[PDB]
RNA sequence: UUAGCUAGUAGGUGGGGUAACGGCUCACCUAGGCGACGAUCCCUAGCUGGUCUGAGAGGAUGACCAGCCACACUGGAACU
RNA sequence: UACCCGCAGAAGAAGCACCGGCUAACUCCGGCCAGCAGCCCGGUAAUACGGAGGGUGCAAGCGUUAAUCGGAAUUACUGGGCGUAAAGCGCACGCAGGCGGUUUGUUAAGUCAGAUGUGAAAUCCCCGGGCUCAACCUGGGAACUGCAUCUGAUACUGG
């Protein structure tokens, strides 16, 4: 652009849209688990997805993911959200385990801290 | 007693009525270490005759580079078809700021203390080409006196 | 139409060395015949002439050494779109110092070393490598 | 904040003793050095160039016994000062009170002669020091403590250093068990098999 | 000796005050591009002295109205 | 009114009072006219601990600028070591 | 994807008022003033030294520390 | 209290993440399910799931999430483009605006030079000092790239 035409019309910054818009640039946000259920993948995965809906404390309502083997989650159900898509159209949001209602995958050994494991002491 | 290194090897393939046929093809650059470098490229049916092929055309093929105590005259801008490079002479002891196919041609080439940078398209083979042909047009305070019919007072 | 002759000079240098043209004709004028002088003196090109009366006409020797251009690289820097002037201490170098820049100062047209050497600043005219 | 673990497998991961045993035998007699540690050690695959620079600033911190933080504040203040990065790195390196202690002919290892400085047993100009990073600058002297002076440890050290080479920027006394740190070492005073940039490659990239 | 400005009178309707342009070349602070730049000021003109397109000479006083704060020193060029 | 005091500067247990010339009303380590000298109470005799200049003191003073009780001390003791 | 805004409004004379200049206020007169260099309107926001990042130019930001401002349940007002 | 001295005994003190490529680190065992995933695995010998052994990286921390800049020359002033990848208004006249051939004189507005005032302290950076080192504190300097004023220069732009 000519320099004349940037005096008068300067360059605009291109606005990043965030990812998580139900965070609100917040870590975590608490929700109610108001549906719980099962979604199939997209194309090349064929799986039984474990997710769940929860409107959160500041009246978002979105659908969150439930990482881990098992889980012990019914409506009603007050988790902690944190961000993470899962690759399942749709879902923006993964369930913290360990967190105030979503028990930590029982039986892990490796990579307890993300599934909000105890040590298994000897 | 040259010092040869491999910047990239690559799988393309061209197809047939049977199916597809896949060979390799090599990118290296040798050079001496005091201002003579070139690069080869070579493609084969298989990796190490690639490698071979890219080597011998290599040792031929080098270009000559006037420098400076181990690093450049002047900034220099190096272009071919989608890189375009910039080259910037460092004081002793910076080391070699450049990118892969960067660091390779301007290690073996000689060169100790550079602040490089790489634009456009990043692809190794343009970037060698880019980095040479900016290299050999870099010239020497010698040679703009010599070309203008003056002294060197100037350095 | 012609706003810039110093590019339109600066331009015809570029095109005769290209061409490999002896020598490059162009209408005359004050500044013009300062910068061929700069140029002259610095050894860019061999010589220049200025005739005519009513209507001067500048013609420039363009040189060449080994076949090969003298002249690699001549830009406008300061023009009429976006003028650019300098101060003495950042006045800038062309080539790390082995090219020269034709700076206008309150004392006539100069190269940046000369300009730096007499303590001045001003418009940057043009660089030549 | 400290390595605690076997000594000898750092030396067969890095191809290169790094003087972690003290010295009674061959390294080669109490672990096979020339293989990498476990159960696919046989193996060696190509390194990539990321492969080389971790592993010879890995070679580095391992020889001088230094975790991440204080190399990485390290190499902050070399490329701070003025010259080379990398010999500024080695000096650095070479000026803590653990590795003075080492070479100095107290400490049969590092991790003895960190040993004996943190246990309140070197002095520095008479003052007791015992911060195994203390910056030890030039004329300095350090001597053993008169309570540990009679250690059979220091004794053995001694004997130890005596078989091994002298350092130049190094004027002890066996006897006294004090030694003078008169200089900084340059670049060629150190070992010749360490690439100061590749680390500073690794750091600036 | 006095530290003043200077501009074209734009307008001089009201009665004893005159609007004063002072036009200014100012460098652009990120593309460089030399701009040009008014300032219009409420001037005080007594005696009614000059007209529309004056070059006139003025200088800054006390406050004499809610948007008057500089006065009137000499007429350089008269409208013409 | 004016005041020459100190404003305590420096880490926890490690006091350092840079003399100030304030107006009484600021916070202790507020707005300050002008920075006179220094004083570190816990020097350690081989350096220097009281470098505050006397000619820009005295010339406040001579303008009807108080002097706190530590300042006057402080004063006291340059003029007796010097 | 807000283009027209403004009646104490702009200026002048005089009275008053303030510690002080001033439509600060009042009477009268003149008919102006602001605006495409964005007036008016709408949304957001304490400002700065600075902090983070960056080779730099810039981008983001304004917690602690220091300067300035505003507020003191909400709205208004004066007294000393 | 800092600091110092004595006692006893290895005695009271190592975890977290990762190992398909990017990216340092590989084997065994249990079926497009369970599951992983920052971007490009699992349909019955999976270095990608889960467990074990081994290893790699950090380490009183280690990871994940949220947020800013960088990489992004990906808003390109430095430093991008518009025939076919996104991009030349369908074409023209034309006000405001931007720019403007050449010579002389004059001015000194832009420009340049010098000086003065200011640019609070802290912070940033440099040389030292004190805390056993460091963080931290601190002396001095540099810097604060800015603004105003005054005195000159006249090549270029402007009048």
């Amino acid at each position: 652009a000519t320099v004349n035409q940037l005096v008068r019309k300067p360059r605009a910054r291109k606005v990043a849209k965030s990812n998580v818009p139900a965070l609100e640039a917040c870590p975590q946000k608490r929700g109610v688990c108001t549906r719980v259920y099962t979604t199939t993948p997209k194309k090349p995965n064929s799986a039984l997805r474990k997710v769940c809906r929860v409107r959160l404390t500041n009246g978002f309502e979105v659908t969150s993911y439930i990482g881990g083997e098992g889980h012990n989650l019914q409506e009603h159900s007050v988790i902690l959200i944190r961000g993470g898509r899962v690759k399942l159209p749709g879902v923006r949001y993964h369930t913290v385990r360990g967190a105030l209602d979503c028990s930590g995958v029982k039986d892990r050994k490796q990579a307890r801290s993300k599934y909000g494991v105890k040590r298994p002491k000897a | 007693e040259l010092q040869e290194k491999l910047i990239a090897v690559n799988r393309v393939s061209k197809t047939v009525k049977g199916g597809r046929i896949f060979s390799f093809t090599a990118l290296t650059v040798v050079g001496d270490g005091n201002g003579r470098v070139g690069f080869g490229y070579g493609k084969a049916r298989e990796v190490p005759a690639a490698i071979q092929k890219a080597m011998e055309k290599a040792r031929r093929n080098m270009i000559n580079v006037a420098l400076n105590n181990g690093t450049l005259q002047h900034p220099v801008k190096g272009v071919h078809t989608g890189s375009r490079v910039f080259m910037q002479p460092a004081s002793e002891g910076t080391g070699i700021i450049a990118g892969g196919a960067m660091r390779a041609v301007l290690e073996v080439a000689g060169v100790h203390n550079v602040l490089a940078k790489a634009y456009g398209s990043t692809n190794p083979i343009n970037v060698v080409r880019a980095t040479i042909d900016g290299l050999e047009n870099m010239n020497s305070p010698e040679m703009v006196a010599a070309k203008r019919g003056k002294s060197v007072e100037e350095i | 139409s012609m706003q810039d002759p110093i590019a339109d000079m600066l331009t015809r240098i570029r095109n005769g060395q290209a061409a490999n043209k002896a020598a490059v004709t162009m209408p005359s004028s004050k500044l013009k015949v300062a910068i061929a002088n700069v140029l002259k003196e610095e050894g860019f090109i061999e010589d220049f002439k200025v005739e005519g009366d009513t209507k001067p006409e500048l013609e420039l020797t363009l040189k060449y050494f080994q076949g090969k251009a003298v002249v690699e690289s001549i830009q406008r820097v300061s023009r009429p779109g976006l003028r650019i002037y300098k101060r003495k201490d950042e006045l800038p170098k062309v080539m790390a110092g082995l090219g020269i820049a034709v700076v206008s100062t309150s004392k006539g047209v100069m190269t940046d070393r000369a300009a730096r050497q007499a303590g001045l600043g001003g418009e940057i005219i043009c660089y030549v490598a | 904040a400290r390595y605690l673990g076997p000594k000898l497998k750092l030396s067969r991961r890095e191809g290169t003793d790094l003087f972690l045993k003290s010295g009674v035998r061959a390294i080669d007699t109490k672990c096979k050095i020339e293989q990498a540690p476990g159960q696919h050690g046989a193996r060696k695959p190509r390194l990539s160039d990321y492969g080389v620079q971790l592993r010879e600033k890995q070679k580095v911190r391992r020889i001088y016994g230094v975790l991440e933080r204080q190399f990485r504040n390290y190499y902050k203040e070399a490329a701070r000062l003025k010259g080379n990065t990398g010999e500024n790195l080695l000096a650095l390196l070479e000026g803590r009170l653990d590795n003075v202690v080492y070479r100095m002919g107290f400490g049969a290892t590092r991790a003895e002669a960190r040993q004996l400085v943190s246990h309140k047993a070197i002095m520095v100009n008479g003052r007791v020091v015992n911060i195994a990073s203390y910056q030890v600058s030039p004329n300095d002297v350090v001597s053993i403590r008169e309570k540990a002076k009679k250690q059979s440890r220091v004794k053995a050290a001694l004997e130890l250093a005596e078989q091994r080479e002298k350092p130049t920027w190094l004027e002890v006394d066996a006897g006294k068990m004090e030694g003078t740190f008169k200089r900084k070492p340059e670049r060629s005073d150190l070992s010749a098999d360490i690439n100061e940039h590749l680390i500073v490659e690794l750091y600036s990239k | 000796k006095i530290r003043t400005l200077q501009g074209r009178v734009v307008s001089d309707k009201m009665e004893k005050s005159i609007v004063v342009a002072i036009e200014r070349f100012v460098k652009h602070p990120i593309y460089g591009k030399f701009i040009k730049r008014t300032t219009k000021l409420h001037v005080h003109d007594e005696n009614n002295e000059c007209g529309i397109g004056d070059v006139v000479e003025i200088r800054e006083c006390r406050p004499l109205s809610k948007t008057k704060s500089w006065t009137l020193v000499r007429v350089v060029e008269k409208a013409v | 009114m004016v005041t020459i005091r100190l404003a305590r500067h420096g880490a926890k247990k490690r006091p350092f009072y840079q003399v100030v010339v304030a107006d009484s009303r600021n916070a202790r380590n507020g707005r300050f006219i002008e920075r006179v000298g220094f004083f570190n109470p816990i020097a350690s005799e081989k350096e220097e601990g009281t470098r505050l200049d006397l000619d820009r003191i005295a010339h406040w003073v001579g303008q009807g600028a108080t002097i706190s009780d530590r300042v006057a001390a402080l004063i006291k003791e340059v003029n007796k070591a010097a």
